[PDB]
């Protein structure tokens, strides 16, 4: 499996937003987003991975802090804040 | 489903066309005026594409009818918004929404 980080995030955000906004399935939205973040955590290993991490790494790390805020708070406004940063990434990738 | 009332007129002749992106500013309120969201609070316009069910059906039918520069009040019944379920923590069940939206530009 060879896939650019640009692609895996565009598809992953699209799918996670469908589960969450369309299906009201928050468990399924996490299930999708956790492995994407865990790959950023491991670090870029190609030039194309590195430039994607340079442009979007900080926003995606901030979207993850909001999601983690929500885990502990139970307040859906913390998860919306994460979707504003995810959508800005998604639009930039698009 | 959606009632559209003009706040500030638009040109009357540039309407959104298939595959354009709409760039708007909006403020969303429940029926009694309680604000739940505003792009203007972020001072960052909201962009989306019509006709692809990206947004609730009130905006899809509402904003399609607007011309560039128009600002309008969209009053959207629950069936054209978030329905019996709402969006838990933000939009109650069976909620009529009122959005103030301004169509800034098409790109
Ligand atoms: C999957 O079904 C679709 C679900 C969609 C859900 C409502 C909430 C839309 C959300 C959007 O407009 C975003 C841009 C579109 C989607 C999530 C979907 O179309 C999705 O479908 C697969 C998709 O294509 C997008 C582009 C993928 C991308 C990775 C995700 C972007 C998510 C963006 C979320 C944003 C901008 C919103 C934020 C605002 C401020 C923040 C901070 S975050 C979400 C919050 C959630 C809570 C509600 C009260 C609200 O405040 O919007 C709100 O003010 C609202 O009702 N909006 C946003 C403004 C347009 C009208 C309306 C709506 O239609 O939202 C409705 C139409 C259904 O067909």
């Amino acid at each position: 499996v060879a896939i650019l980080w640009h692609e895996m995030w565009h598809e992953g955000l699209e799918e996670a937003s469908r589960l969450y906004f369309g299906e009201r399935n928050v468990k399924g939205m996490f299930e999708v987003l956790e492995p994407l973040h865990a790959m950023m955590e491991r670090g870029p290993q190609t030039l194309k991975e590195t430039s994607f991490n340079q442009a979007y790494g900080r926003d995606l790390m901030e979207a993850q802090e909001w999601c983690r805020k929500y885990m502990k708070s139970g307040n859906v406004k913390d998860l919306t804040q994460a979707w504003d940063l995810y959508y800005h990434v998604f639009r930039r990738i698009s | 489903g959606v009632q559209v009332e003009t706040i500030s007129p638009g040109d009357g002749r540039t309407f959104p066309k298939r595959g354009q992106t709409c760039v708007v500013h909006y403020t969303g309120m429940l029926e009694d005026g309680k604000k739940f969201d505003s792009s203007r609070d972020r001072n960052k316009p909201f962009k989306f594409m019509l006709g692809k069910q990206e947004v609730i059906r009130g905006w899809e039918e509402g904003v399609a009818q607007m011309s560039v520069g128009q600002r309008a009040k969209l009053t959207i019944s629950p069936d054209y918004a978030y329905g019996a379920t709402g969006h838990p923590g933000i939009i109650p069940p069976h909620a009529t929404l009122v959005f103030d939206v301004e169509l800034l530009k098409l790109e």
